[PDB]
């Protein structure tokens, strides 16, 4: 899976937020802006046969399924050291 | 931090460009000049070693005694050096070729021995603890040759006084603008050209009062010429040498306003945002 | 005496005033805390003898009283332009 920008969903989530009146923190950004991106980029997983049989309902036996994540950053001006990035 | 002291360091940053810019200029066009003043030597030391030629081993020759190779005992050096910084790696290039060299006469047991053009040099080889017994400084970008008239009599009288067995000068060669090498190079005992004057066969000069008596003034005056070239040659290589590192000082600053100016441009956003909203979320 | 950190009981008395929901300030400290540390460090001074005389009710004459006061601030990368500081 393949996120082309999770910095404009990170300015979209800054809209909506001081649109209903959030004090925001740093650079603007809500106080939740990690665990917006931390909730999503942490299903990105690999899951053990254990799991997949118990979810399954038995169907599936012995293998293990995964979601590789390849999220997409854009910074200005070479900055890897700003809130979001 | 904060947008007013990376206002003024980019202040501080700028002004440096303007005078290092500056000093380019000047320095290229001191190499001019001392590029003139380095042809305008030529002369003299051509004719005078074509006197030489014929007088010393021509269809006829003498046994003075700064033609003969004799045993090499010790040794001394003439450095030319500059008199100011900011040269680039000019004078540390030569004084690490001149201990290399040195480093080999001693490991041989014969002493050396130093005498000093420039201050530079004369701190240098006063931090190391090499042997100086004759210096000259202060000459700056106008060099004379009656000034080099005492530390090259010093060399000259211990050598023929039998306290040198070779005597070198060690300088900078300005070859091109933009390259410029150091060399240790020989001028006691006389080093034999290639120029042939059998040619010459057809004539004698007459000679008063007579030839030995002219043999010698001609020889101590052509060392000196030489030690002169040096001295020139060296101090427009002093020039090319300030020029390519001003210049590249200049770029240097350039490329760091580029940065600071990021990092400035990164505060004063970060001031507005927080100003804005201490404002508008403490109302209320 | 020796205040240690004077710059840590401003904060205690911002979070005092911003939980009973006082106008904040610069740097969201309250308006008085100037006149919080000014009638604080104005306690230590050198009082005449006739003061003290007044005070001890004749019990001490002919003695001036002192007391020296060494609060300690910290300043963040040397911004000596904040609020406290």
């Amino acid at each position: 899976i393949i996120y082309d920008d999770l910095s404009k969903q990170a300015v979209a989530y800054r809209q909506i937020s001081l649109l209903l009146r959030r004090p925001p923190g740093r650079e603007a950004f809500p106080g939740d802006v990690f665990y917006l991106h931390s909730r999503l980029l942490e299903r990105a997983a690999r899951v053990n046969a254990e799991y997949v049989e118990a979810f399954t309902k038995g169907e599936v036996k012995g293998k293990t399924g995964s979601l590789t994540a390849l999220p997409i950053i854009e910074t200005q001006a070479g900055d890897v050291s700003a809130f979001v990035p | 931090a904060g947008a007013k002291d990376i206002r003024s360091k980019i202040a501080s940053v700028q002004n440096t460009q303007k005078i290092t810019k500056a000093m380019e200029m000047v320095a290229a066009s001191k190499m001019r000049k001392s590029q003139d003043r380095m042809a305008a030597s030529r002369p003299y030391a051509e004719t005078m070693r074509k006197v030489i030629g014929h007088l010393a081993h021509g269809n006829l020759e003498y046994k003075h005694p700064y033609l003969e190779d004799r045993d090499v005992k010790r040794v001394g050096y003439l450095v030319v050096s500059t008199d100011r910084g900011l040269a680039g790696g000019l004078n540390i290039n030569l004084f690490k070729k001149l201990l290399a060299e040195m480093k080999t006469w001693t490991d041989k047991g014969v002493q050396a021995d130093l005498a000093m053009i420039g201050s530079k040099g004369v701190s240098f080889f006063n931090s190391v603890g090499g042997n100086v017994v004759a210096q000259v400084t202060g000459m700056g970008d106008n060099p004379s040759l009656s000034e080099l008239i005492g530390p090259v009599k010093v060399m000259l009288q211990a050598y023929d006084e039998g306290r040198l067995d070779k005597l070198y000068i060690v300088s900078n060669k300005f070859i091109n603008t933009m390259s410029q090498v150091p060399t240790i190079s020989q001028l006691l005992p006389l080093p034999a050209s290639d120029d042939d004057d059998l040619k010459h066969k057809s004539w004698d000069y007459l000679y008063e009062p007579d030839p030995k008596a002219l043999l010698d003034t001609l020889l101590r005056r052509y060392v000196e010429s030489q030690v002169y070239q040096g001295v020139v040659e060296n101090l427009a290589s002093e020039q090319a040498a300030r020029m390519v590192a001003m210049k590249a000082a200049t770029d240097n600053g350039g490329s760091l306003i580029k940065e600071l100016q990021l990092v400035y441009n990164k505060a004063r956003q970060a001031s507005i945002t927080q100003e804005l909203t201490e404002i508008v979320s403490g109302a209320a």
